[PDB]
RNA sequence: AUGACCCACCAAUCACA
RNA sequence: UAAUCGAUAAACCCCGAUAGACCUUACCAACCCUUGCCAAUUCAGCCUAUAUACCGCCAUCUUCAGCAAACCCUAAAAAGGAACAAUAGUAAGCACAAUCAUAGCACAUAAAAACGUUAGGUCAAGGUGUAGCUUAUGGGUUGGAAAGAAAUGGGCUACA
């Protein structure tokens, strides 16, 4: 029966089922999680729960510039350690089971109005840590191909700026999400406007604009007046510096026009 | 290497002649006997000691049953 | 710069009795892949030239063992997998040899055989007559 | 990655002194060659791929050639057609052309003062020359290539060996020659062979299809032939096979004239007959003219029969035939 | 015997001490559990049948019977006298034999119990004295009572049984041993129980005279005079003296070698003919022979004679000459001791790099020695070398053995070529005491006259710079140095930085100092900054 | 499709020894055997044994040295002696190194009655044929 | 704490002799082995890996304690121990002359814990009929005694003796037989007559 | 532990076989001569039907003798077909390799 | 013999020399299994109950 | 000629003090 | 029938089996045994359920040529990205290709063939998630497993 056992890492990747045929159409729900934890964390070589004591492997291998022998621990002894093991164990599950925060952008489930934060660093070595990026829309998109049917994209959509007048937009679609994120950031980077301040807060002039089937309608505040617009146009707003507006858009509300 | 087997010579393999001298001789006992001497003659695995403990074996079976022997159809010692 | 002095304690003894004649001795040797019995050959000629021992050497023809198994673990029996086991051989063959040179020659090369092959030594040894053939009759 | 090629050379050469030395030779006079027979012999790899196996060679030979660096420290690029993204290969097709363009104005004036000196060097055809393959030319430019790439090349070297050719362009046009090695497939003729006191004997070795025969063939005998120490007719009952040993003689009107031996082993009746219709067909070109030999070729008569049984394979009947398909 | 990859071998002495050891506390561990559940090792495969891979039984193999389990629990001690007693609770008589053995193991295992267990041997058992008085004459020597065993002495010759030759060895031992206030009343009676061994047939052995010199060592000096007699007695009879004997010869010859060089002499040639010769070193004292046969010469700074005790340690078997490790770098401490000073450096260099990576690891006996080595012979090139492979093998000796090899910087004068040698190596060093190690003045002296024998003025004032930020100066004739080396290449600002720092620091050519810096500032005409240093100074 | 043996390609970041980037059909073409014995050859006895034994080699060797091993072990069988020789990772003290070497050499020199050698080469971390 | 320490390869003097480093046969460890020797198959621009991690070599055995010096230097040790070869012998037909009998034994080395080989225990006789006393009536009465065991073209007489468990008997077993044969083809019996 | 009861079964079988083997022999030497008369041969027949059923050698299977499958067993290396695959695709079988012909 | 090997090894585990992460698996797997509630019997307890 | 219904993408880690 | 299981369009049907009289063996019927293979363990043990939780091995499209990271472009992008007298694409990687094998080439054959598709096949190779049994769905012994109304697949031998 020795020879009938296995390695951690078969028996792991037996176990999760990450390699399935549900997994990949998406055939069980995602409320269902379990996970894997290293077996061999918290042990040290040489240890057993015998209670021995090795010369090179537990215990220093000279003590009092001598060489120890070979020695058990007391039945107390031992206890204690495994108490300390156990409690190392719980600690780890206390750990795992807290849950880091989200900053949550516009709703909880949403991404949008999220901050991704600085977008990394061109090849230059040109370093933008005074853009911010907001996320607008995160949307899950689909594609029919020959072999797989149904195929799942991420695009998103975000913006970046540095308050100071200087903010741009721009598009980025990966299967993977995280992908997608990066991709949309470094991107954005590229495409920059000015932005034209009137007095560093509001904008210039009252504007309306119809772009494509969506009218956006400006108007030009006094000081206090901060930023009453829609949820995105403020995002922006913040983005490029403009603190004081109202807009109202008509027609289609459709996230990129 | 490591292995003598016990300083035998091969006449102690070969002739078996020596352990048939308490037999009948002239018998059907004979017959089987000389079979039995025979293939343990040709037996490469086994030792001198085993052989004798396999005839020995066969005279101590023989001379458990005398009765059905003679009742046979041939006297049998 | 630093030598060891009087490094050398060899024991050697001769005994009274006529050491064996070895008309021919051969020794096979079985390996896996050919560069290993080559550069073993190599060795074993070098080895014997040096103690003039005066070998030939010649390559017999190589073994291959095929068989087959099933390609999955149920059900599909058209599909098979199918393995080799390929034996090749050298045959160092020396003549006119001495007991004594005999047993160094192959202390040394035996010693020195590489882990994936096998050696096969047959030894076609001189004798005179036996005493009981001489010449009585009975 | 260039202090990487220092060092490896470095190492290469310390590294050759060291194997020189535990082999036992002269560190001067060790060749790649030598190189080769001493790694052999030290770590002796049976793997049937010759690339896998341990190599101990001069890091050029290793590594593949880099591009070298392709602009100053200021960031100028050092060839003015850098920015093209192949800089070698479309300076290779604007020297090219300059010296098509070149050729073309010298003749012109060599055309208004009633001069045609040149000749046609684009015959090379003996010497067995071609061109490049796309492979050899991205090797000398060190760069990657497109077949529509090398193509447009070729064409160009084409319309420039097509006019009349300078010095400077004949030799421009020939980096890009290669010869095609030796193309003869005429035979190796056995030496005739005088055998104790008997005159003209020859020799030949044929192999097919399990069956191998040796035969030795006498020119100064008559009409006979004996194989395995047994007369051709009792050996070989069938007809068709005695016509198989007849056909070479029969083929070179030899067929009274000479006197045969024949050793045939393996294979069934038809597989030696044709094993000893090769043979003696090797064997009759040492008494016959150059000329008959091409003859025997044409009529595929010095040929090894390549064709043999075939491996079964599994899950089928006989390495073709099939396990009955049921459609349902 | 270590492993052979660059990570797992032994860097030093230590790590070869650790090393060894933990691998052999490893074999142990395995023997633990083979002998702990020998039945899973039982199943046997090897052919020709190695006796020596099989696991051993400890355990008596009868319970309640007393002959067996006596000798049985006897060849294993504690549990033997539970035995014996066992033995004697059933009122089975104990003979001759027995209690030989239980003695033999109270000698070999173990102050009242000896003496319980002893009356047990007498009063139970009328034990043969040549059994009895072995015993007891030899575990009263490790008891400490040597006075009962001249006793069993006494009635052990009444018994017309002779003392066997340990007897005889360990009375001679017990009778010199014992000293109070008089030694020939002591030495008397060795001479007359040894005349009384020639008289009861019983042969002295090469061990005996052996015993009997270690015996005359302990005491008198000039007791090797008589051991010489003995030296020369053995000699006669026929048995070859070991190398116990002559390192007892050595031990005493080298207590009156010290004051006086003659018995020296006799030391050096009693070797030379000892050293013709190939060993057998089969008796049990040998070790300290090849350790203080080697010893002498580095007292006496004389070479050839080393060049003959290695010449004999290579001989016979060179391994088996020497018992420990101590005691084995002992002797290339010494030994290497002698060639650096005494040869020419091409013997020097040469044996350096066969002995000291590969036997045994440099001390800072032998660390000292290569520094003096290159400071008479005038040798800069061999420096990163060395320090390269002191820093490997010598970590902890770093700090003390360190202002010694830096002394040696400043004796040279520094060609171009030499510069980034210098530059390195310090470098090196003062980078690994900056990153934590109190550094001396003297290593910056070098680091800035190196630095000017290079040419390299702007690192040598960075490095000035880190002693002044070290909370505490060199003195002045190295602020002056580079006040002079920044003055040459017109350099007058770092003049005033070094100038204000020393005047901050009370420096004692601080007259000198200042006039150093004027002379300095009349020379790149910045004398205004001169002026502004006079009112910063008096300020 | 055949798996046996095989690292499948992932995303393209997978670090592969040069060991599993070779699938089983590569054996004795570029790859070569991970143990050596006289065994399998035409004339010769105990195949079994041998397989049996080396068997239960790795997985000792597995669960002795938890962690540190690199790369599938090798054994070499020479005259009656096992050299088996590893990649090791370093991350045990040589203390611990030299302790498992002197243990385990004597436990399965016990064991399998025959003298075992043991071969330690050290590696920083496992070496990279493809991917990464 | 991490130690790493320079190969070998970096002490290593040029002229340094090679039999010193591998006396006996050896693993191949990368540092101790001075030549970069480069194994493994390559990949598409790469070159085949290095010396040092490399598994391939491992696997390979290494002749480096048999390079041609150690050879010499080994053999020319050996040179004590070996005995001579008698000069008139030389020749085939002197040593039927003066040796008429061959004994054949085979010998097996196998790799792995136990010695014992079945196959050793074979003993083969080999005698040619024209170097022994026969009689023309004893010839022939051996001739149709033995059969098979004897070539009436080459006429060597052939005992293969197995039965026994050691070489040694199998050779005195097949020595026996050879003088039993010898001594009871020269009787004549009553049958022999008919 | 053997990996299955089957195995165990197995084990104690070729143990049992292992020991009567002599009796067995011994026996059957009887029982399949003519020489004998046939008187001595029922009695001897009886004798070795007498004999534990384990005892006879016709009870034993060869098995994997890692994963204990029953059949497709290679007697070479007593291993199932399937385990014998799994060793010999990752080349820890010496000299075993894919054929290719 | 499958009982040497595993008992051995077993032994050699608790000794905590050699370490065994299939036993490992097995081990945490129950525990966790224990802890969720449902756990081995003790015998003689399930049926009836 | 015909071929229940139902099938799919909305959750985040590891490591150290 | 008191009397296994698994495969069961292509991609099952001399298939798991390169192998069942007892054994094998999982089934049926009687009987037995309950810390019951192991160093220890309120534990061993389970051919119990789920192949629609899986690893391992595979089948299949397939001798099909595509898959895929990192980028770049598009009066917006769901997605698309070639034109060689070239119009927006570069791309490492894996497949194909090349090499290796079948003892010389060549050819052939073998081998190889990615990503995915069929919740394809297999918890009875072994291992395992989840859920189940524990004086029984576990472990042993003895003996039984028949059979041909009919339908059919693949073979063998034939009809000369
Ligand atoms: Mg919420
Ligand atoms: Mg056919
Ligand atoms: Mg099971
Ligand atoms: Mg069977
Ligand atoms: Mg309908
Ligand atoms: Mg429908
Ligand atoms: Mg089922
Ligand atoms: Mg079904
Ligand atoms: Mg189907
Ligand atoms: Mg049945
Ligand atoms: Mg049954
Ligand atoms: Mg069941
Ligand atoms: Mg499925
Ligand atoms: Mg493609
Ligand atoms: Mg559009
Ligand atoms: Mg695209
Ligand atoms: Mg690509
Ligand atoms: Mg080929
Ligand atoms: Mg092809
Ligand atoms: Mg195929
Ligand atoms: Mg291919
Ligand atoms: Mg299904
Ligand atoms: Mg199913
Ligand atoms: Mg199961
Ligand atoms: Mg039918
Ligand atoms: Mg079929």
């Amino acid at each position: 029966s020795f020879f009938t056992k296995l390695t951690a890492d078969e028996l792991w990747k037996g176990a999760l089922a990450e390699s399935g045929a549900g997994a990949r159409k998406g055939r069980g729900k995602r409320t269902k999680k379990k996970r894997r934890k290293d077996l061999n964390r918290g042990q040290i070589i040489g240890e057993g729960r015998h209670g021995f004591l090795w010369p090179g492997l537990n215990i220093p291998l000279m003590r009092n510039g001598a060489v120890q022998t070979i020695a058990q621990r007391s039945k107390e002894d031992q206890e204690k350690v495994e108490a300390d093991m156990v409690q190392q164990r719980e600690e780890w599950d206390r750990r795992r089971k807290m849950k880091v925060k989200r900053e949550r952008g516009w709703s909880g489930n949403t991404w949008g109005g999220v901050s991704l934060g600085p977008p990394d660093p061109g090849p230059n070595g040109e370093t933008y840590d005074d853009f911010d990026t907001r996320i607008l829309e995160v949307r899950n998109v689909f594609n029919m191909t020959a072999k797989e049917g149904r195929k799942r994209s991420v695009r998103v959509l975000v913006a970046v700026g540095n308050g100071k007048g200087a903010a741009g937009f721009a598009i980025g679609k990966a299967t993977e999400r995280a992908d997608a994120f990066r991709k949309a950031k470094n991107r954005a980077v590229h495409y920059l406007h000015y932005i034209e301040r009137y007095e560093d807060h509001t904008i210039y002039h009252d504007i309306s604009l119809k772009f494509k089937r969506t009218h956006i309608k400006m108007k030009k505040q006094p000081r206090g007046y901060g930023l009453h617009c829609h949820r995105a146009i403020m995002t922006i707003c913040r983005l490029i510096g403009i603190k004081d507006l109202y807009a109202k858009v008509s027609g289609s509300v459709n996230m990129l026009n | 290497a490591g292995f003598d087997d016990d300083g035998s010579e091969f006449h102690e393999h070969i002739f078996l002649d020596k352990y048939l001298q308490d037999f009948p001789k002239q018998g059907p006992i004979r017959h089987f006997m000389e079979l039995v001497t025979c293939g343990l003659s040709k037996n490469p695995y086994l030792s001198v000691k085993q052989k004798v403990e396999h005839i020995e074996w066969f005279r101590n079976y023989f001379n458990e049953k005398r009765v059905i022997l003679k009742e046979s159809g041939i006297q049998l010692n | 710069v630093d030598v060891p002095k009087d490094m050398t304690k060899p024991e050697i003894t001769i005994s009274d009795e006529p050491d064996t004649l070895y008309k021919r001795l051969s020794v096979l040797v079985k390996g896996h892949d050919k560069a290993v019995l080559d550069s073993y050959e190599y060795f074993a000629v070098l080895a014997a030239k040096e103690l003039g021992i005066s070998i030939k050497v010649h390559e017999p023809p190589r073994k291959i063992e095929r068989f087959t198994l099933l390609k999955s673990v149920h059900i599909f029996k058209k599909h098979r997998v199918q393995y080799e086991m390929r034996t090749l051989y050298r045959c160092l063959e020396l003549e006119h040899l001495t007991g004594s040179t005999a047993d160094v020659y192959l202390e040394y090369i035996q010693r020195n055989l590489p882990e994936g092959v096998a050696m096969e030594v047959t030894k076609t040894k001189l004798e005179q007559l036996p005493e009981h053939i001489r010449k009585p009759i009975w | 990655t260039v202090d990487f090629i220092k060092k490896q050379i470095e190492e290469f050469n310390i590294g050759k002194r060291h194997l020189a030395n535990m082999m036992g030779e002269d560190p001067e006079t060790f060749t790649q060659e030598d190189i080769d027979r001493a790694i052999a012999y030290l770590f002796p790899s049976g793997l049937f791929e010759k690339r896998a196996r341990p190599i101990m060679k001069h890091p050029e030979e290793i590594f593949p050639k880099q591009r070298a660096i392709q602009w100053g420290e200021d960031g100028r690029p050092f060839h003015f057609l850098f920015y093209t993204g192949k800089q070698s290969y479309y300076s290779l097709m604007h020297d090219t052309y300059g010296k098509l363009l070149d050729v073309e104005k010298h003749h012109n004036q060599l055309r208004a003062k009633d001069l045609l000196a040149e000749k046609t060097k684009i015959l090379k055809d003996p010497i067995g020359s071609r061109w490049l393959i796309k492979e050899e030319l991205e090797e000398m430019l060190v760069e990657k290539l497109s077949d529509q790439d090398y193509a447009q090349f070729i064409r160009l070297l084409e319309r420039l060996s097509a006019l009349p050719c300078g010095a400077t362009e004949e030799d421009f046009v020939n980096r890009f020659r290669r010869s095609i090695p030796i193309q003869s497939k005429k035979q190796l003729i056995e030496p005739l062979q005088y055998d104790e006191q008997g005159m003209a004997f020859s020799r030949g070795e044929g192999k097919r299809k399990t069956a191998k025969a040796e035969v030795v063939v006498y020119g100064q005998g008559s009409g006979r032939i004996d194989v395995n120490g047994v007369d051709y007719l009792l050996y070989f009952p069938v007809t068709q096979d005695r016509e198989q040993l007849m056909f070479p003689l029969h083929f070179l009107d030899r067929l009274g004239k000479h006197d045969m031996t024949c050793a045939v082993s393996g294979g069934g009746r038809s597989a030696q007959a044709g094993a000893v219709r090769l043979a003696m067909a090797r064997a009759l070109c040492s008494f016959v003219t150059e000329d008959e030999v091409e003859w025997m070729r044409q009529a595929g008569l010095l040929t090894a029969d390549p064709r043999v049984r075939e491996r079964k394979k599994p899950g089928q009947e006989g390495a073709r035939r099939k396990f009955t398909w049921k459609k349902r | 015997v270590f492993q052979d990859d660059p990570y797992l071998i032994p860097t030093s002495s230590v790590e070869s001490h650790s090393f060894l050891l933990a691998k052999k506390s490893g074999e142990n561990a395995a023997k633990f559990i083979i002998n702990s559940y020998p039945k899973y090792f039982q199943k046997d495969i090897a052919e020709p049948h190695i006796p020596c891979l099989m696991p051993e039984y400890f355990e008596p193999q009868i319970e309640d019977v007393s002959e067996a389990a006596l000798q049985e629990r006897i060849k294993l001690x504690x549990x033997x006298x539970x035995x014996x007693x066992x033995x004697x609770x059933x009122x089975x008589x104990x003979x001759x034999x027995x209690x030989x053995x239980x003695x033999x193991x109270x000698x070999x295992x173990x102050t009242w119990r000896t003496k319980n267990n002893a009356e047990r041997i007498f009063a139970l058992m009328p034990e043969k004295n040549a059994h009895s008085y072995c015993t007891m004459i030899r575990g009263m020597v490790k008891h400490q009572a040597p006075t009962q065993a001249l006793n069993l002495y006494t009635v052990l010759l009444n018994n017309r049984l002779r003392a066997d030759v340990y007897t005889f060895n360990s009375l001679i031992e017990a009778t010199a041993l014992v000293v109070n206030e008089k030694f020939e009343e002591k030495w008397n009676n060795i001479l007359d129980l040894l005349k009384q061994m020639v008289t009861q047939n019983v042969k002295p052995n090469l061990q005996t005279f052996n015993t009997i010199l270690k015996c005359l060592r302990r005491f008198y000096a000039f007791g090797k005079l008589p051991a010489l007699q003995t030296l020369r007695e053995m000699k006669a009879i026929g048995i070859e003296p070991s190398l116990a004997t002559y390192h007892y010869v050595i031990q005493l010859f080298y207590q009156h070698e010290s004051p006086s060089k003659g018995s020296s002499l006799i030391i050096y040639d009693i070797m030379n003919e000892v050293m013709g010769k190939r060993f057998s070193p089969r008796d049990p004292d040998d070790d300290m022979f090849f350790q203080s046969a080697m010893r002498v010469c580095s007292s006496l700074r004389d070479l050839e004679l080393a060049y003959q005790v290695h010449g004999l340690l290579n001989t016979g078997d060179n391994w088996k000459l020497i018992g420990s490790d101590h005691r084995r770098n002992f002797y290339y401490s010494k030994f290497f001791n002698l060639l650096c000073f005494m040869e020419q450096i091409d013997v020097t260099l040469k044996w350096y790099k066969d002995l000291i990576p590969s036997v045994f690891f440099p001390h800072s006996q032998t660390m000292i020695d290569l520094l003096q080595a290159l400071d008479v012979a005038n040798r800069l090139d061999m420096v990163p070398q060395i320090w390269k492979d002191s820093k490997e093998y010598g970590h902890t000796f770093r700090n003390e053995l360190k202002e010694e090899i830096l002394m040696l910087m400043a004796r040279d004068q520094h060609p171009p070529e030499l510069q980034v040698a210098f530059a390195d190596c310090a470098a090196d060093i003062k980078s690994t005491y900056e990153s934590q190690p109190e550094w001396p003045a003297s290593s910056l002296n070098y680091v800035a006259v190196l630095f000017l024998r290079a040419g390299r003025t702007q690192e040598a004032w960075k490095m000035l710079g880190l002693f002044r930020k070290h909370n505490k100066i060199p003195r002045a004739e190295l602020l002056n140095e580079f006040l002079d080396s920044a003055k040459a290449s017109s350099s007058p600002a770092q003049a005033i930085e070094l100038v204000k720092l020393a005047s901050a620091f009370s420096l004692p050519v601080c007259e000198g100092l200042t006039r150093r810096v004027m002379a300095e500032f009349t020379l790149t005409q910045e004398q205004r900054e001169a002026l502004g240093e006079l009112t910063a100074l008096t300020s | 499709k055949n798996r046996a043996a095989r690292v499948r390609v992932s995303k393209g970041d997978k670090p592969v020894t040069y060991e599993e980037a070779h699938a089983p059909h590569y054996i004795a073409h570029r790859k070569g055997w991970l143990s050596l014995h006289t065994g399998n050859l035409d004339g010769e006895d105990h195949a079994a044994e041998r397989t049996v034994e080396d068997v239960f080699l790795r997985k000792f060797m597995l669960g002795t040295f938890p962690g540190c091993l690199a790369d599938q072990l090798v054994l070499k069988r020479r005259a009656n002696q096992l050299e088996i020789c590893a990649l090791v990772l370093r991350q045990l003290p040589p203390h611990k190194f030299y302790f498992l070497v002197g243990y385990s050499e004597t436990l399965l020199s016990h064991f399998y009655k025959c003298p075992v050698h043991l071969h330690l080469q050290t590696v920083p971390s496992k070496v990279v044929y493809k991917y990464i | 704490r991490r130690k790493a320490l320079p190969p070998r390869t970096e002490k290593m003097a040029v002229d340094q002799d090679w039999p010193s480093v591998y006396p006996v046969a050896a693993p191949f460890k990368p540092s101790a082995v001075p030549l970069p020797v480069r194994m493994g198959y390559p990949v598409k621009r790469g070159v085949p890996m290095a010396k040092e991690g490399n598994l391939e070599l491992l696997k390979i055995p290494n002749f480096l304690h048999l390079t041609p010096v150690a050879i010499k230097r080994h053999c020319e040790a050996l040179k004590d121990f070996c005995t001579e070869w008698p000069a008139a012998l030389d020749s085939d037909e002197k040593c039927e002359k003066h040796f008429p009998i061959e004994i054949d034994t085979a010998d097996y080395v196998s790799a792995g814990p136990s010695i014992r080989n079945p196959k050793a225990r074979v003993v083969t006789l080999r005698v040619k009929l024209s170097s022994l006393n026969l009689d023309d009536h004893a010839k022939k009465k051996l001739i149709k005694l033995v059969g098979d065991r004897y070539c009436k073209s080459t006429d060597v007489l052939t005992i293969k003796t197995d039965r026994c468990p050691l070489k040694r008997q199998n050779y005195d077993y097949a020595v026996y037989l050879l003088t039993v044969l010898y001594h009871e083809s020269w009787k004549t019996e009553e049958w022999e007559k008919k | 532990y053997y990996v299955d009861w089957k195995m165990l079964r197995d084990v104690k079988r070729r143990k049992m076989a292992y020991e009567y083997a002599d009796e067995r022999l011994r026996i059957n030497s009887l029982r399949k001569n003519t020489i004998l008369p046939k008187d001595l041969q029922e009695v001897a027949d009886e004798e070795i039907a007498s004999l534990p059923r384990d005892s006879c050698p016709v009870r034993i299977r060869n098995r994997c003798v890692m994963t204990s499958r029953p059949r497709g067993v290679k007697r070479r290396w007593r291993l199932s077909r399937i385990v014998f695959r799994h060793l010999a695709d990752h080349g820890q079988l010496s000299g075993v390799q894919r054929a290719m012909w | 013999n499958h009982n040497t090997y595993f008992a051995l090894m077993g032994t050699l585990r608790f000794l905590g020399l050699y370490r065994d992460e299939h036993q490992d698996f097995r081990d945490e797997q129950l525990r966790l299994k224990k802890l969720r509630g449902k756990g081995k019997p003790r015998k003689g307890e399930g049926k009836r109950a």
